[PDB]
């Protein structure tokens, strides 16, 4: 993509449609929906545990942004552009996988409710590094509890996944840029 | 309802009615007595350092663009064109030296000035009176070293005044650190809480912590983990509380300088408070150094909160008597490395921000408590704020206000309520004042 | 709106203003004269059998807890915390001693008592009074045959002498079958619809039966299948309404124990209480063991209503003039073979429940007639309950209340709206009584 | 508020008040004393052309079924059945001898009489009083040239006189160019601004395309592409604008008969236009002719809008103060080429439909000004239209009206809101034509 | 997974997911995936009865379920857990059918519309059955009628399907747990 | 499909579901899936002119019809039955996609946020044209601007996609009747 000429696109943007477009690997992107499919379906269970064990890379950076607001036209003001919703290690993760299993987790009673939907799946390997798969897929999250309660949250998310222990591929990396600048769910405490 | 008359907040701060959190007439009622008549915070001179440079913000459901101009002083002016009404401004911040409004094209300038008009001398000709058409302005705008807020009341007290007694407390983190820096943007959620509830939590609520937060405790090992389900209570003088004429309070937690961050910032930032502090003895006094280095909840009336040392920055921006826009930034000192920086407002976010395993765990509390002030049967209930009354003091020889010397209590939940019944009851500042000529002793009665 | 004068129903309740199914303002004062004064449903023995059980229930906009005491009583509380409000229980039922707070810590009894709360020796001494600190009590709790009610108000009549002349046609089968149980847990479904709305339906609407539920009247051959379309009325002398004092009302259809029941349950359900039936002409007489296995389509004033034989059992629980949150419940015969009361359950739900398809057939009329009391031109305009009237009686030999001797009418409608109105208008019990001391002779002019 | 004595509109229509545009108690006024008392827009001739013909519309909030009677006329009623009160018919448009309600199957004519009643002999004998039953009728229909308008007040002037000075402009499309049809179905979009913003846009707002339009200008290229980011003003004696006692406007921009459409229609347009006016100047005079094929933006009052030549039309219907359920409709002269009306029904919604490209440019324009209508510090402040006031007329020669003799300007917002004051302000016709008796002289100061 | 330490988790859900963790068959996945599409369409242009002839086993049970709040603590309360919003046989299918084609269906004008969005497929033959195919699906289903009525569900959906008539692969059983308690839906008047 | 029994069924989806139901093809449907996410991919980064330039077929007619609500058993009133919201040739696209990168498009700055949702992809193609593949699917489109407004959109699309410029296929037709009558997303500025 001709950026100067597509004017609403970002580079960052322009870079990661570029890795799609040109080795297509249909068994690639099998593996891949296979993958986000069990991944989503642990989480929607809530064996938290689980899918840090079958799902999580030690190496792990886990990462949601929100993007402050700015003119289209901007070019002077240079202040930090976002902040982190999310910006995790294995350890972060972990901590927060207590925090979810703890039994003095009040809000987690009544039980909630998960239902994860992936969409828009695209896997290819890195150029450089032939062991690093990219993966882009899309969620829809549900989350219900106390009677009524509902919860819905969108996103894209640009991952990494590597071969770890015993050659199960696990999560590097994730990105989520949240489209939502002022959440409207109460928070942001699910796994997107 | 007569606001005159009606006792929703009794003698001493001891009780309010439940109704308070859910009524919507004195919601609106607020806007007028609370949110239009006292400061509110608008901004961090960190985040419009440069001339040109902007940000929006809210002051009550009243949305202001907040611009630094070229003489260095910043000025905030309603986000409304003088035309017919359009939002000026739709993004969050930038740098201009005018905003031109979509609709007719009409320009005004950083300095809230009408500069043009498309057109003017072939539709207006000589007609439009262009100076009395500045965006309308916010009466008052100052400084507390560095922290902007704004007043819509002309008649207010000085921001320094209206923070009486709890300034006090403020100035060895805000002042004689070195200065604090804002990191933006701000984390931003809706919950369906009232402002009010956030608020009384921040500003006098250490007694919720154990409980509440015990999952958040247990998990990540933060230096106040022995709390975890009430498992301990902390030792006798680990603490205190405070209050203040105009509303504002905290809490103090002596010595608590990691404040909420997990085990993996707790040596680096006990190290780096504890070398301040050092330097600080002999500039301040042993006692105010230490509160440097001390955890504090506060509110500053009536709607932002703050953990100190956790670095923990929050406006309570009002929508309805059951909603709340939670605005979350982190604070630092300026002169902590740029990388424990980083770290540091990552970790507030973390566990404050619209994904914090700490704020969550308050979120049932607020919402519950808020939407409860709705229901029949609850709207003429009291809601208790007796913990500590008859123990407070004023004019203390080492600490300032009306103090509890106890970690936990609820002695800010009653400052803070009467502050907030002596505005409602009243129409404007100097009625307040007559209302509040004895509040300190109408607190340390008893 | 002055509620003293403004007529919202028309003498001897012929007719209604629109308004009453949209008007906000009366829906809050409903809270008061309605809910807040009459009986409402909470739940059933068989729900909460043993000490410790609990549910928690509405009660108008309210939310109370309801406990099986260690003594075998049963008392409700408001689910509120003493202390700053917060929701105490977030669960629908369990089993427990007692109730702590999310917030604070503090712990309730089962029995409403401040029996805990954290750090109370440190914190406050001795100066909490407990004693003063219980849970907000429902003031009377009382039983008919299992199905438990309560009342805010400790001036309301037993719930017996509520019932009126109603309570004559429940018997046979709330008593005399042996016993009803209650089988949950309930659908849980909000529709666009005022309270009042199924509330008129299920009291007195016979007529609406064949049009309205004409595909499923055609697709499940229950037993009223020939009405499908209006391609039949029912015989002369099929059945009779009727009303009381204090607004309950029913339908009866001779004879119909399969009810609204597919053709898989129908021969089965006939044998079964035409069986009973037969042992109760002994016991009860021929007529009311005749009531027994007949349908009833019956509201409990204000807001709970049922089908007998069909075992449909609703709860319209107010949220605003145009929301309703609909409880469905099943009711069974305790004596009946546990398969049968299995399907039985499944079969309520399959018609009425969720995915009800009966029920699904009622929503755009309820709806519609709720959101048409919004608009302008209809919010003064008469909504008709005329029909049968002139031809109703009171005190006959056979069949107590306000009855009239016809399948299909608005007799029951007319009762419904006159204690509606009577409360509507009154201040107290002792004014409703008053102002209902001529109701049977107002039901019954020409 | 008192809206006999509260200024919502200052003299001379210069300026109104923010909060008229969301207020919640002034949009509960305005279905009183604007949408219950002025003439509304339903249908045209060409949707219901046979007899049982009928569509549903809104007025104001109330929905009415509109009906080709036997005899050729048109009569209209409240969509609500006359026993309990359900919507009657729940689809848009069809054809039918009568409308049976799906509650209780009372059966009224499409001349809204009460027909059948089910079961009427066997339930209610001969005592149901048929003729007495009949829906709710609007009292006041009347065409103009096949637009069919509504008004619930029998008091109301006719439609043609309501019109005014209006009619003459409108006149040589709407009459002399042989007729107009609608293409229906409309669209229908809600947008969460208040009905005024844009109607008062439609009426009166030539300002603001260049500067919103630049955009959809540039990238259509249809015959005004040259106003693009106010890059060019249009030539002097480019047109006018004008308005009247009732309250419609409009602007008249010379010769621009293909309107907004883009350079694929104009050839086509501009020939056809022009090809008419030759033939209409000897029938109704040059000027006339002219204004045939010259692009009018018009509002008839309240909230019926539109653009001559680029065919749009619209109804603004309100929901509340800050939601409006917007219809789109392409206007077509009857005369055209089929194979020419279609493409110009198309390129209506293209450009002002659901995904009309120019509509999506004034969506944040419409919905902010009406948003902060709400916000405390604006509710009080003044919305100016006094773009050129002292230069209007009254009793040209030529032009008919309160007339500006410039392209661009403010005289129509005048004229509208002038009428809006003298409405809401007054019980009944006779008081707002008392508070109209020096209208023109009012718009004409200096 | 060992629910004694993936405290969450529930014995049902933990069997469920051995089933797909398993043997992956990537051709079942596009099988069932081809399956369920086609179910969903018949179901979103109103083909009731080609969905009961070509998708649903005579043997069929179809259940929805609506769980009662409970505390994650709880262990004495031992009354009915859960109501069966739909529990159908084929018969009771059959009737539903009917009433949605009745003519006197007075709801069902004008003509509702229906979109299903179905994600998340997973495919194991069963153990012991190994005619029995057990699928896994969640479904997002937008139900708008009547101007302005919205209504949207979300789902996970537990299916077994069997080869019946002329080999066709159809229904025979299908569980969900509804994750919403109380329904803001108006009704739950839809085939999930 | 016999719509004289499956009474609620149009003419018009019985001949749409006869087109897939017949000769399934594994391979194409994987194909149409491709296609269609690096479609949506195009669009939710907001490329627009390489959405034209790599998607969109110089034939193409793109089509979103509301329909307007009449009675089931409506069969005399016989005027316009529907509206097209958008009925647009490559030209008129061109126009929209000129309007979006405007940097006088007010309302894009500060720049939206877009993420669609792509499922029930069935691919089959034409008995008669074997170069036209026809592509079914159906998208949940999410759009988040300032801050909190937030619109989601749910359809089902029929496509017809040919082989152009390089070999590429591209889009020639779409056609959406939209399922909601009133639009609650304050416009369907959007391409669905
Ligand atoms: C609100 C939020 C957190 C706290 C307090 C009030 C009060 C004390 C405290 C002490 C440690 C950590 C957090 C807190
Ligand atoms: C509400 C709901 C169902 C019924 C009635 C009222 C009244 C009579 C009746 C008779 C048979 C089946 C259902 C009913
Ligand atoms: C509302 C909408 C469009 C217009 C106007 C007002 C007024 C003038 C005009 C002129 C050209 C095209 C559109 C317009
Ligand atoms: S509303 Fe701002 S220029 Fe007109
Ligand atoms: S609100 Fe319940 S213990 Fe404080
Ligand atoms: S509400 Fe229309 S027939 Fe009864
Ligand atoms: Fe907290
Ligand atoms: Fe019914
Ligand atoms: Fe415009």
């Amino acid at each position: 993509i001709n950026i100067q000429e597509d004017k609403l696109v970002s580079a960052h943007d322009a870079e990661e449609i570029l890795r799609f477009f040109n080795c297509h690997d249909s068994a690639l992107q099998q593996e891949a929906t296979t993958l986000l499919t069990q991944e989503a379906h642990l989480l929607d269970i809530q064996a938290y545990r689980a899918w840090l064990e079958h799902c999580v890379g030690s190496e792990v950076q886990y990462q949601v942004i929100s993007r402050e607001l700015r003119a289209a036209s901007e070019r002077r003001y240079k202040l930090n552009e976002a902040m982190n919703v999310y910006n995790e290690n294995f350890q972060q993760l972990k901590v927060r996988v207590e925090h979810q299993l703890d039994p003095q987790n009040w809000g987690n009673s009544p039980k909630l409710r998960f239902t994860r939907f992936i969409t828009n799946v695209q896997a290819a390997m890195d150029v450089n590094d032939k062991e690093l798969l990219h993966i882009r897929s899309n969620v829809i999250l549900h989350r219900a509890r106390r009677g009524n309660q509902v919860d819905v949250f969108y996103a894209a998310r640009e991952d990494k996944w590597k071969r770890g222990e015993g050659g199960v591929r696990k999560l590097v990396q994730r990105f989520v840029d949240y489209p939502e600048r002022i959440l409207q769910t109460h928070n942001l405490m699910v796994f997107l | 309802m007569n606001y005159n008359n009606k006792i929703l907040v009794s003698e001493s701060g001891l009780s309010q009615k439940h109704l308070i959190h859910g009524d919507e007439e004195l919601f609106q009622h607020e806007l007028k007595t609370i949110f239009a008549r006292n400061w509110l915070f608008l901004t961090h001179d960190s985040l419009i350092p440069a001339p040109g440079d902007y940000v929006t913000a809210k002051m009550g459901i009243d949305e202001v663009i907040v611009s630094r101009q070229n003489d260095g002083s910043i000025r905030a002016f309603l986000n409304v064109c003088r035309h017919r009404g359009k939002t000026l401004v739709s993004v969050e911040a930038g740098n201009a030296k005018g905003f031109v409004c979509s609709y007719h094209g009409w320009g005004f300038g950083s300095n809230g000035e009408l500069q043009s008009v498309p057109f003017e001398k072939d539709l207006y000709g000589e007609s439009l009176n262009k100076k009395c058409l500045g965006l309308k302005e916010v009466a008052r705008v100052e400084s507390f070293h560095g922290f902007i807020y704004g007043c819509f009341d002309q008649e207010a007290p000085p921001l320094m005044d209206y923070l009486g007694d709890a300034a006090w407390y403020l100035e060895p983190m805000f002042k004689h650190s070195g200065g604090l820096e804002l990191v933006g943007p701000p984390g931003k959620v809706v919950i369906k809480a009232n402002w009010k509830a956030p608020a009384e939590n921040f500003v006098g609520d250490a007694y919720h912590v154990g409980w509440t937060h015990a999952s958040s405790l247990r998990s990540g090992e933060s230096i106040f983990s022995s709390l975890a389900g009430n498992a301990a209570l902390p030792p006798e003088g680990a603490g205190l509380q405070m209050t203040s004429k105009y509303g504002s309070g905290m809490g103090v937690l002596w010595d608590g300088y990691s404040g909420v961050h997990s085990a993996d910032l707790v040596p680096e930032l006990m190290a780096f408070g504890g070398a301040k502090q050092e330097r600080l003895n002999k500039e301040i006094g042993d006692v105010r150094a230490r509160i440097y280095r001390s955890h504090l909840n506060c509110t500053v009336f009536p709607n932002n909160s703050m953990l100190t040392c956790s670095g923990v920055f929050k406006v309570w921006n009002p929508i309805d008597a059951n909603t709340t826009e939670v605005w979350t930034y982190a604070i630092v000192e300026k002169d902590m490395p740029e990388d424990l920086k980083r770290r540091l407002a990552d970790s507030v976010q973390r566990t404050f921000g619209p994904a914090g395993f700490w704020e969550s765990d308050d979120n049932d509390n607020m919402e519950t408590a808020s939407q409860n002030g709705k229901k029949y049967q609850s709207r003429d209930s009291d809601l208790l704020s007796n913990l500590g009354f008859g123990e407070d003091v004023y004019g203390d020889a080492v600490y300032p206000g009306v103090v509890g010397k106890s970690a936990i209590g609820e002695t800010s939940y009653r400052g803070f309520y009467r502050a907030y019944q002596a505005h409602v009851s009243s129409s404007n500042w100097a009625e307040f004042e007559h209302a509040s000529s004895t509040w300190h002793t109408e607190l340390t009665k008893t």
